[PDB]
RNA sequence: GGGGCCUGACUGCGAGGCCUGCAAGCCGAGCAGGGGCGAAAGCCGGGCCUAGUGAACCGGUGGUCCCGUGUGGAAGGGCCA
RNA sequence: CUGGUGUUGGCUCUUGGUCGCGCCUGCGUAGGAUAGGUGGGAGCCUGUGAACCCCCGCCUCCGGGUGGGGGGGAGGCGCCG
RNA sequence: CGGGGGGAACCUGGGGAACUGAAACAUCUCAGUACCCAGAGGAGAGGAAAGAGAAAUCGACUCCCUGAGUAGCGGCGAGCG
RNA sequence: GCCCGGAUAGCUCAGUCGGUAGAGCAGGGGAUUGAAAAUCCCCGUGUCCUUGGUUCGAUUCCGAGUCCGGGCACCA
C-alpha cells in the first residue's frame, strides 16, 4: 500500500500523540524491532539552531546517529540514550537561540518512530 | 451563555438539553418567542428537581412491575366456561379475565393492558403476555363444565 | 442620563494630551501638552421586555443588561396587574 | 628641516600663583604607580603661544567598594566614564 | 472623518493566518532513471494476494511521477558491480 | 403616615473659574479656592479594619500638640507637601 | 539613534528557485530617406558593491563591512 504490513502491526503500540520516557519507551522499542536481523535503534531530533549558521547535524538543522542495537538490555537502551542527549547539550552554539532541542523521536533501523521526552 | 431548551432544534435541541449560544440569540429571539429559559442557576437546579422527579418515582410503573410478576409469572389461571369440547358457548374478554382473577386470587390488573387480540372464545389452550415494555407473559387455562 | 438598575451615571475625566518618548524607555520623557476636562458615560442602552400585561422598558447599562433579566424572573412569583406599566417597573425591586 | 625608536594626546594628586563680582579661564614645581627616548645629564601629564566654544536640567550608553521600601532578588536609582 | 470594541442576532457562499496531522513535492555532466539533504541500511515486499495489460484524476522540464479501479498469478526488488 | 419653604455662619455631596505666581508662557500655580446647585442639623462628616507598616508591633472614628517644612512631589522651575 | 532595500555594459534593470550572468538604450559598421531617423541587420567589454563561510567553488546562499535608496521616530 503505502508501507508493508511488517510496520503495520507495530503502529497498534504507539499511541500517534503522547510523549514516552526513556524507560516507557526505551522497552517498547525492543519490541517494536521485528526483522529478520538485529537492527540499530537510533535517535532522531530536531534541533532549534540555524542551518546556514555558520557559527552554529545536516543543512535544515536534523540530528541522527545510531545508538543500541534491538536487542540491548533495558539498562543499555535507557542509559545510552542520555549519553547522546549530554553529548549534545555540550556543544549547544553560544547564539543558539530557541528550545535548542524542541522534537526528538527514537525509531530503529526498520520500526516507527516514539517521540520522547529526553529530560525524564 | 448557557441556555435550556424545549423542542429540539437542530443544531442543539432535544429539551432539557443545556446549550451555549450567543446572549443576543438568546435575549432577542429564544426567550422572546419561548424556545427555552436562562440558564439560571434557579432553573438548573429546578430541572434537577424536574429530572429526578420522573427519573426515580420511575422505579414503580416501571419498577415494582418485578412484584407484579413474580406473584403471577410462575402462576396459572384456569376459569370455568360454558362450553362444548373445541368451541366456546361464548368468549371471555382481557376484562372477562381479570373480571374474576381480582377474587380466585386477589391480584389486579388492568385489562386494556393486556395482550390478546380477538376476544378467546375458541379454545386449545391460551397464554399470553401482559404489558406493558419489559412485560410478563401469564398463563391461563380455558376449563370445562 | 443614569441606570436605572447599577445606578452609574456620568463621570468627569481628564483628556491629558502627551508628547515625547517616554522615559520607560528612548529618553528624556513624556510632556504634557495640555489638560482637560470632558465627561465619560455610561454605556447604558434601552431593554424592553415584557412582564405581564405591559412592555415596560428599561434604559440600563450594558455590563447590567443581564441583571434586567434576572429580574422578569425573579418577577414571575409575584402578582402584579391593573394599569401599572409603570408600577411593574417600580414593583421590580 | 630630516631620521631612529616610540604613545606622557598617562592614572592618582598637586605646593604656590596669574586673572577675577560670581563661576569660569590660565600656569604649575614636586611625590606615587606604571611607562617612552637617552650613555647619562635628563626630558615627556599633546601641538612656538594667544581663537577652534556651551552652566545647569532631562535623558543615552560602558563600567562600579554604594542604595534597593517586611526578607532574598529584581525594578529603578547613585558613583565613575 | 476613521479602525477596534459594546448595544449585536440567525443562515449560507467565499476566501487569508496559524499550529496539529495526512499526503506528494524536487527532472542541471555523469547515470538503468525526473536523485531534496543526513542517518539507519540485508533485509524487505506479496492467500494481511505482488510480476504483465486496459481503463482513469492530477502534476509536466510532454518526461514521467503517481493514485482510484478491473484485471492477474507466485513472483517483484536492493546490495555486490 | 410624610414631604414641599426658611435659617448669620458652620457642614457633607454634586459641579467648578480667572486674575495672580512662574519677574513672558502652555505643564505647573492660584485652588478644589471663589462661586452655582442639592442635602443635613443643632451640629455635619467619619466610624469598629479586605487598616497601618516592620515592630515576638498597633488595635473604630473624629479634634488638638508633635513628628515636619521631615519623607517626598516638582518645565527637580515657581512652588507643593 | 532603530526597521527596512541595494549598484553587475555608458545609464537603466532581471538572476542553478547554489554550477548555465543576460535585456532595452547608447556606441562601431553595414542597412539609411530629399533630409536626421522611425524602419533593418550583427556583435565589444565583468567577483553581478561584496566581506565571506556552507557546498564542488559561487554571481545568487550565511558572518556581513563600506556607500546609496526609502521608512518611523527622538532632540536635553
Ligand atoms: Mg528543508
Ligand atoms: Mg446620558
Ligand atoms: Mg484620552
Ligand atoms: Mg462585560
Ligand atoms: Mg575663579
Ligand atoms: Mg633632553
Ligand atoms: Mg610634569
Ligand atoms: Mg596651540
Ligand atoms: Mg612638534
Ligand atoms: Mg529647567
Ligand atoms: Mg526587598
Ligand atoms: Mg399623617
Ligand atoms: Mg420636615
Ligand atoms: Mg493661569
Ligand atoms: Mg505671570
Ligand atoms: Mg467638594
Ligand atoms: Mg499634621
Ligand atoms: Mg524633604
Ligand atoms: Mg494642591
Ligand atoms: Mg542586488
Ligand atoms: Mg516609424
Amino acid at each position: 500500500p503505502k508501507h508493508g504490513k511488517r510496520y503495520r502491526a507495530l503502529l497498534e503500540k504507539v499511541d500517534p500523540n503522547k510523549v514516552y520516557t526513556i524507560d516507557e519507551a526505551a522497552r517498547l522499542v525492543k519490541e517494536l524491532a521485528t526483522a529478520k536481523f538485529d537492527e540499530t535503534v537510533e535517535v532522531h531530533a530536531k534541533l532549534g539552531i540555524d542551518p546556514r549558521r555558520s557559527d552554529q547535524n545536516d543543512k535544515t538543522g536534523a540530528i541522527h546517529a545510531p545508538v543500541g542495537k534491538a536487542s540491548f538490555p533495558p539498562e543499555k537502551l535507557a542509559d545510552n540514550i542520555r549519553a547522546f542527549i549530554r553529548a549534545l547539550e555540550a556543544h549547544k552554539p553560544e547564539g543558539a537561540k530557541g528550545t535548542f532541542l524542541r522534537s526528538v523521536y527514537v525509531t530503529t533501523t526498520m520500526g516507527p518512530s516514539v517521540r520522547i521526552n529526553p529530560h525524564s | 451563555m448557557k441556555v435550556i431548551l424545549l423542542e429540539p432544534l437542530e443544531n442543539l435541541g432535544d429539551v432539557g438539553q443545556v446549550v451555549d449560544v450567543k446572549p443576543g440569540y438568546a435575549r432577542n429571539y429564544l426567550l422572546p418567542r419561548g424556545l427555552a429559559v436562562l440558564a439560571t442557576e434557579s432553573n438548573l437546579k429546578a430541572l434537577e428537581a424536574r429530572i429526578r422527579a420522573q427519573a426515580k418515582r420511575l422505579a414503580e410503573r416501571k419498577a415494582e412491575a418485578e412484584r407484579l410478576k413474580e406473584i403471577l409469572e410462575n402462576l396459572t389461571l384456569t376459569i370455568p366456561v360454558r362450553a362444548g369440547e373445541t368451541k366456546i358457548y361464548g368468549s371471555v374478554t382481557a376484562k372477562d379475565i381479570a373480571e374474576a382473577l381480582s377474587r380466585q386470587h386477589g391480584v389486579t390488573i388492568d385489562p386494556k393492558r393486556l395482550a390478546l387480540e380477538k376476544p378467546i372464545k375458541e379454545l386449545g389452550e391460551y397464554v399470553l403476555t401482559y404489558k406493558p415494555h419489559p412485560e410478563v407473559p401469564i398463563q391461563l387455562k380455558v376449563s370445562v363444565v | 442620563k443614569v441606570c436605572e438598575i447599577s445606578g452609574k451615571r456620568p463621570i468627569v475625566a481628564n483628556s491629558i494630551q502627551r508628547r515625547g518618548k517616554a522615559k520607560r524607555e528612548g529618553g528624556v520623557g513624556k510632556k504634557t501638552t495640555g489638560i482637560s476636562k470632558r465627561r465619560q458615560y455610561p454605556n447604558l442602552q434601552k431593554v424592553r421586555v415584557r412582564v405581564a400585561g405591559q412592555e415596560i422598558t428599561f434604559r440600563v447599562a450594558a455590563s447590567h443588561i443581564p441583571k434586567v433579566y434576572e429580574l422578569v424572573e425573579r418577577a414571575k412569583g409575584l402578582k402584579l396587574e391593573g394599569l401599572s406599566p409603570k408600577e411593574i417597573k417600580k414593583e421590580l425591586l
